[PDB]
């Protein structure tokens, strides 16, 4: 009955704010009741505050004051949640949802698609790249693996492509480690061929879109 | 917040019945407020599950059904599928703290393909990562099943904690799981000893790779 879209990922220092929108579309948003609920890696939920559109009022969660700031456009239908003076623990995915009309707690029957925001004291770095070259040790019967160290940038995403994109089968790519020095690392892997080692080239394309960089590493043999 | 509790993980294969609890206090379950469940697939938003402790809004399977009694909720599922492997929230209203209040999550795995050996491949910091001053030895740990491991590293078969970094496992794109190890080291670390390990536990079975700076 609602489809609500929130806006795109976030990546803030410590003490800035953030602005997250939820555009509804369907229903009659003006009329229903609209919360915002976090969620931090791995953890369970958290609720930020409402908003009551149909009298202007707006009800933040006790453990964010001044800090939450909850917002409606009437006209084109978008609400809004601001989170100021932002610390490292409000990294989370944050939800719009709605309940339904009234000033009672009702359920959550619709939710926005999340808008992941990453606070950190750390700024923009590119990967370094560095083969996982293939050898005996990677070497079993008919397959061996071989592959790219991701190392130290921030923030995520990032992407490998193997030979442009051409090399699909075979390839994972793992999740990242997040390190003390708040700079994040993951590999890629791809099992090809144990006899196609030494004749046939695999470069590992890493792409950096938040630092605007690519790297392409050729990755060879002993 | 998360003051409702329920198990941290559920376990069945497929065509079992399973049940969530839901425990909360007199402040919430407890003063006769309602309570919710949502359910979240891996990467995606919460949709609500049951509503009205009981109630399944339209295109919620039969399988589900909740209810509640004096401070506990319970959810059901009453027949597995591979797709119910997600996270359970309850949720309800606490007039102590004047707000919503959720439940701690519970994870339900559904065992729905057999027991798979995990593939092991240690490598070696590259001459490159020397030349940097650096040095990162990687383990990588691959289509295994179910999804739990425990790594463990090593300088000539005496263990190390400091310098090591691992991610939870997750799904592959055949439904296996896979999961990296990381061992930081100085240059200096890694040419003093004769040899580093990499040890893989999964289901009772123990794999250990070396690598040797020689």
């Amino acid at each position: 009955q609602v489809q609500l879209v929130q806006s795109g990922a976030e990546v803030k220092k410590p003490g800035s704010s953030v602005k997250v929108s939820c555009k509804a579309s369907g229903g009659n948003f003006n009329t229903y009741t609209i919360s915002w609920v976090r969620q931090a890696p791995g953890q369970g939920l958290e609720w930020m505050g409402r908003i009551i559109p149909i009298f202007g009022i707006v009800n933040p969660a006790q453990k964010f004051p001044g800090r939450v700031t909850i917002n409606v456009d009437k006209s084109t239908n978008t609400a809004y949640m601001e989170l100021s003076s932002l610390r490292s623990e409000d990294t989370a995915v944050y939800y719009c949802a709605t309940s339904g009309v009234g000033l009672h707690f009702g359920y959550f029957d619709y939710w926005g698609q999340g808008t992941q925001v990453t606070v950190s004291s750390a700024s923009t770095k590119g990967p370094s790249v560095f083969p996982l070259a293939p050898s005996s040790k990677s070497t079993s019967g008919g397959t061996a693996a071989l592959g790219c160290l991701v190392k130290d940038y921030f923030p995520e995403p990032v992407t490998v492509s193997w030979n442009s994109g051409a090399l699909t089968s075979g390839v994972h790519t793992f999740p990242a480690v997040l390190q003390s020095s708040g700079l994040y690392s993951l590999s890629s892997v791809v099992t090809v061929p144990s006899s196609s080692l030494g004749t046939q080239t695999y470069i590992c394309n890493v792409n950096h879109k938040p630092s605007n960089t690519k790297v392409d590493k050729k990755v060879e043999p002993k | 917040q998360s003051v409702l509790t329920q198990p941290p993980s559920v376990s069945g294969a497929p065509g079992q019945r399973v049940t969530i609890s839901c425990t909360g206090s007199s402040s919430n379950i407890g003063a006769h407020y309602d309570v919710h469940w949502y359910q979240q697939l891996p990467g995606t938003a919460p949709k609500l599950l049951i509503y009205g402790n009981s109630n399944r809004p339209s295109g919620v399977p039969d399988r589900f059904s909740g209810s509640k009694s004096g401070t506990s909720a319970s959810l059901a599922i009453t027949g597995l599928q591979a797709e119910d492997e997600a996270d359970y929230y309850c949720q309800s209203y606490d007039s102590s703290l004047s707000g919503y209040v959720f439940g701690t999550g519970t994870k339900v795995t559904v065992l729905g393909q057999p027991k798979a050996n995990p593939t092991v491949t240690l490598f070696p910091p590259s001459s490159e990562e020397l030349q940097a001053n650096k040095a990162t030895l990687v383990c990588l740990i691959s289509d295994f099943y179910p999804g739990a491991v425990t790594v463990a590293w090593k300088a000539d078969s005496s263990p190390v904690k400091a310098g090591v970094e691992t991610t939870t496992p997750s799904k592959q794109s055949n439904n296996k799981y896979a999961a990296s190890s990381y061992l930081s080291l100085t240059p200096e670390q890694w040419k003093s000893h004769r040899s580093y390990s990499c040890q893989v536990t999964h289901e009772g079975s123990t794999v250990e790779k070396t690598v040797a700076p020689t």
